[PDB]
């Protein structure tokens, strides 16, 4: 059970669990936002445009509504990893356990030992207490919950604020009315699905050219027929024209016409 | 098997026997239900009266309802046609009569139903205890003990033998009127097959005919009335 | 179900758990079948008490199927005459063991007693009334058989016709507001088949509505208010 | 599948035997209902007697009437026509006396019956316990004990005893009825092979033969009168019911249906 | 889901009043808005004082479809007021602290006249001493008892009020209940197919002006002929349109019974 | 899962109805931004205000329009509210600091003053002593009196509201309300197909700049009938976009009504 | 309960079970860090490029771009295995028991014994402690499980930074911009699964032409009939044919266009 494997097992113990808590819960987090980077292709066309000039010739505000892009759409993953677990309480309850002071404790008389006061709080979330102090226990431990809570509550809050801000100001600003930007984000998603589609094709048209120079024929299923036999291939495209079809592209338009994708503006010549 | 069924309902074997099972089954939990046997000493002769003869009394005036052939008769009555008649009304009367002496039976052979029927009407001669010379509690007492009221006091043999005596009683009047019943039975066939000119391989064609007698007229009947409608809306709205 | 203890107090609750309950049955019957309002259409435009009873009788099951089965459960009764400062201690004996024996008895006895009464007469009603109204009617049960199934036969294809030449004239209207119609797949001949000739007039259809009892004419006989229409 | 049924259901033995399993089950049940075993010391034989015989009787008469062709017989009766007539009598009665015989037997086997019945007729002189120099109440505890009346003083092992008794002699009485019924039977079958004029096959393709022209007669009769029912509506309405109508209508008036109110 | 929407007596007095009023008359009045918003009936009465402004039509012969209107929707505060009556949870909640002591029988005098209202106003949350079980008892079943009486005659005067009206309403109406019926089945009909031809009308001039706009619409195979069967050159003017809405009370053209506005501008 | 979002009350003073705010409100807040953001009535709203830049447009006309996105997105934010003041939980732990004991009822003076907030704070939790458990029931039922008193009368305000809104709507509604429903089925239907119009001249223009690349462009057999039936040349102008977005309200042209900017652009 | 035989089982001695500790975790990483070497087709075509060379010419600028790729497409397998048992905790508990230190202990007064402090907690991963010290024993158990639970996510940290790290400078570094490397990725996967493909059908067809020279006749399903009616075959692909097709390929231009694999720089001739 991997549910077993990633359990949050909090160690009771003073200055030792926070600092778990820390890496038992911000890790997966980095391992979570690190994802999203990675995957969202955002980014590496911004990475492949810092590679091709080689100077730095692009600013970086016109580059900074795309920057924003991958970050935001990648802080999904930290935010509802940071909250879910804000939200069960257990990662934060064990973290700050040993913060509690024991002269504001309240629900009992001062009858809270102060001999050795961090190591009786450090040992509140595993629930080994003496049963004399388990109101203090319970009182800590929902007192604490309640924190977590409330800053989890108070997480979720501050992003749809923050989402909400995005957005609004995101239409409003662009230069193109909303209506239009739906066609291009129609367009983007729309490309890079019939770009991948034939990536294919005209690749296992150009496999089955290769091999069958080599062996003398090709084996194939009864779909690949129909590749081999409506898609012929002549040869390969040049390095440079690879080229002029990866990086950002801002909504250039020409002749008074738009180009939606830097695609179709090197289809324009 | 549908078919089946319907092929068995036309013979009447069947029909006396499915009337007979549901009669006995309501009667049971409706006797357990509000009959309660109460020991009213002023009227309980009523009671028992009552709830043996005219439960089953409806049943006949429900089984004479039930055919739409009685009611001819009557037009026609209000000879031989009087003999093609009388066996359809004995016809009627044997499917109709069987319900009646069905619930009937089973209540004279329970025993239950005349134990708090004519309890008053037993004899007290014997027990030398039931002397009441002021003839008031007697009549009380006998018609207040079989019901609930036990009364542990040197009288419950007198009420298992009233009971027991009565159950006895209540047992012999149930076969002796099944036998009338059956006996009945015998001679009204026989004096149908003797009265009647008609052959029995005769009776078969004449009662087959009316059995479709009323089938055949009614559906010539319904589709005569529905072209008459059609041809009216043509008129009316020019619809078929 | 609720069985309330006040006492004098508890009677008006069993003339309200069978009776009121008895009643609305008995309405939902009468406005359900159309022949009420038939009646009530001949008496607003102008012997005729047998045909009263005939349809009012119909409608009666439901009312009187209620009346009886909770005179069979037994308990409405019980509260009638136990009512009828020792009175009230009757009234929660269903909620000195002597006095509540005997009339908790008395009270089952004459529950029953009552309950029968009703049965018995409406056996006898259903059969005497039954025969009566046929021999009373000169028609044949023949004849009373086709009246019947004349009268089965025209509100359904009535109900038939009134549909259909309603769409014919209702695509008209819409046609004329808009310019087509969106007719279904099933109803696309039904306006070729049958081209209405305009709309019948009011009075044309008041003629035929009404109560009809064998008018005949000429020898020729007529069933129904439409019939003589012809 | 229900052909088969149909086919056993022709096999007269097994029907017999489903009218004997059925009447020893209604015995049992009624046994185990509504005996109660009355227990007066003046008339107990009466109820037992009784028990035994009227069910017996009752059962006798509705398996001889329940057969109809056994009216016609009596029709005929009220050569070699008597000769068929004795055999379809014997054969009838086979049948109608099997289910009373069943009742009898397995009544008599069980006892009960006649535990209660011939309680009150048991010898007692040889016990030397009932004195009883009054002389009734010995009657009155000899007809008070069988029912339900342990009445535990000593008497209880000496009632046992007659109880006993009385039990193995209805073994026996069942048993010699037994007997004696098969012995009939054989006797009986006996005159059904010597004073029969026809063969042993002649006498199974006859009654095959007189029931199918039964059935076939009933069939034709029936169509007869459906095809009288159809001309009559053919010639009062003009048309035949069930075929195209729209040909022509009578249309017929008041008088007309007068005519067809005489059958 | 049904935990949600229940019953829970505030035994409080003075309070549990006001509990079962609002726990049964506000969702009685909501429901009761609901069958107004729904009907169609109601808008166009609505919509007869825009188009006029001056009250041109009197109040007589607007007051007869007032009378339809109401009822219709009045099926749903019924249908819930009596059923919650017949459970008998309000009204044992409600007038629990207004039962007179005085009545309190069957029991001898043990109730504390300290505070006689306060004991009362317990009794629904069965927080009550079991010494004064028997006078919970006693009115528990005695307002129960009441709660069913009134909810009892309730269906009654429901059941009067639809019989005489009905028979008034054709008394009334100089229309034969034969006639009536194919009048409103009429607009039972000609309402359904003039709904179903204003989508396709709506879609046509939907489907020219995208057309208009990108070059081509994409449409499913049942849409081909929808532009087909049934092309459109405008739209009706407003007009045209108000002369549909409003009510209609069974106007006659020589001797021509018409039967909606639609078909009252259909003569023109 | 429901655990994650489930209401546990903190039972401490001057705080737990700071965890009722936080717990109700923000959900409460969260589903109301995302009603705004749904509805498209906004963006076109948002994107009338800038390309005027001048505010010519005055506020009148957009009020009425205001509302109907507000409203229908305040739907979410309603329900979540009802549904919390209905179970009632969020409630009692907010305002259970707030008794008063002198105001305690169904016990005599037994409750302590020594700390009054303390105790009342630890009755949602059962965190109270048996001799007070008469006192925290009472709360307990006094305090989830209030929450489904309020819940069902802010149900009953809304509700009116509905009504009141609508009717003022077909009373303020020049045109009459079939026509406007006429309106409506075409809204939906422009919609759809300009979106279901949207893909297809998307994927046209995509297939033309991929084929251009490779030399061919892999379509599945029903894409094929796409590039056959839909052939384009180019793309449309920022400006015809730039004239079909935005918000509308009822411009007749001669006689003839207009339904949306497309519509009016259609017209030229 | 084949994954029951492989279960932990700790030798609770002194000096004796992180032995076992490294032994029963060292070595199934191991065997998955081997299998990924075997399995992976990149490391074979490594080997046959220096055998055929026999010299070694070629320097270590191209060997280190590939060898990283090796490992990388391999070493993933013990990591994920390595930080499984971290995050189990018993492999590092049962390990490092006997290196508590006797005098951080906390939870409890000073009831260590000082006779056979290493002993007695060598024991403590087997439960077989006195009940007068189950305080202690959850004390270290859990302290332990901690540092190996810290540990285990520090691990994956490490890895979720590295490939990071690689991912941006395998795309920054590299001539060719991401969306040629895709089709270049999705070429070297199209090909060699048609070259399996084809090998399999070229050798049966091979086989199926040399049974019928020992029999007469071959015996073959209906539908391999059909493979020999369709693809005939002459002879045998000459071993330097099948040699210049083995190795390591570095995206080598022709006259101003691409080859993605070294059997395409084959196919133009060259």
């Amino acid at each position: 059970e991997l549910f077993s494997v990633v359990a949050f097992h909090c160690p009771c113990s003073p200055a030792r669990n926070y600092l778990y808590g820390l890496a038992a819960i911000g890790v997966p987090a980095l391992v979570l936002f690190i994802i999203g980077i990675i995957l969202n292709n955002h980014t590496w066309n911004l990475v492949a445009e810092c590679q091709h000039r080689r100077t730095k010739n692009c600013s970086a505000a016109p580059t900074f509504l795309l920057l924003s892009s991958i970050l935001g759409r990648a802080a999904v993953a930290p935010v509802t990893w940071s909250v879910i677990s804000l939200l069960r309480g257990e990662a934060y309850v064990c973290a700050l356990s040993e913060f509690v002071d024991p002269s504001s404790l309240t629900a009992r008389e001062e009858h809270f030992p102060s001999a050795h006061a961090t190591e009786i709080l450090a040992r509140f979330p595993c629930k080994e207490n003496p049963d004399n102090l388990s109101d203090f226990r319970e009182e800590v431990s929902r007192r604490l919950r309640y924190e977590s809570q409330l800053f989890g509550w108070l997480l979720i809050g501050v992003v749809a604020i923050l989402v909400f801000l995005t957005k609004c100001l995101k239409h409003y600003c662009s230069p193109l009315s909303y209506r239009q930007e739906a066609y291009w984000a129609q367009y983007r998603a729309n490309e890079d699905q019939l770009f991948q589609r034939t990536a294919e094709v005209h690749s296992r048209v150009l496999a089955a050219n290769n091999v069958r120079r080599f062996f003398g024929f090709v084996a194939l299923n009864k779909d690949d027929e129909e590749l081999i036999a409506n898609f012929p291939v002549e040869g390969t495209q040049p390095r440079p024209q690879w080229n002029a079809i990866t990086g950002v592209y801002l909504y250039r338009e020409n002749q008074g016409l738009p180009l939606y994708s830097r695609l179709h503006k090197w289809a324009q010549g | 098997l549908n078919n089946i069924v319907s092929s068995l309902q036309r013979n009447g074997i069947f029909i006396n026997s499915l009337i007979a099972a549901l009669t006995i089954g309501g009667q049971q939990l409706f006797s357990s239900s509000t009959f309660s046997c109460p020991c009213q000493v002023g009227k309980n002769f009523y009671y028992g009266s009552a709830f043996l003869v005219i439960p089953a009394l409806i049943l006949l005036v429900a089984g004479f309802a039930l055919r739409s052939q009685m009611w001819t008769i009557t037009g026609e009555y209000c000879p031989l046609e009087c003999k093609l008649a009388c066996l359809r009304f004995f016809s009627i009367t044997g499917r109709a009569v069987i319900a009646p002496l069905t619930w009937l039976a089973v209540t004279l052979l329970t025993g239950t139903y005349y134990e708090c029927a004519a309890s008053e009407f037993a004899s007290v001669d014997h027990y030398p205890m039931f002397d009441n010379v002021s003839a008031s509690k007697r009549e009380e007492i006998l018609a207040g003990f079989p019901c609930c009221r036990s009364a542990p006091s040197d009288v419950i043999l007198v009420r298992d033998e009233i009971a027991l005596l009565h159950r006895y009683q209540s047992q012999m009047l149930g076969w002796i009127l099944i036998t009338l019943a059956t006996i009945a039975a015998l001679v009204s066939c026989c004096v149908a097959k003797c009265c009647s000119p008609l052959t029995s391989l005769q009776h078969c064609y004449w009662t087959s005919h009316l059995q479709n007698e009323r089938e055949l007229f009614e559906q010539a009947a319904e589709q005569h009335s529905r072209l008459l409608m059609m041809h009216r809306i043509k008129k009316l709205f020019g619809f078929i």
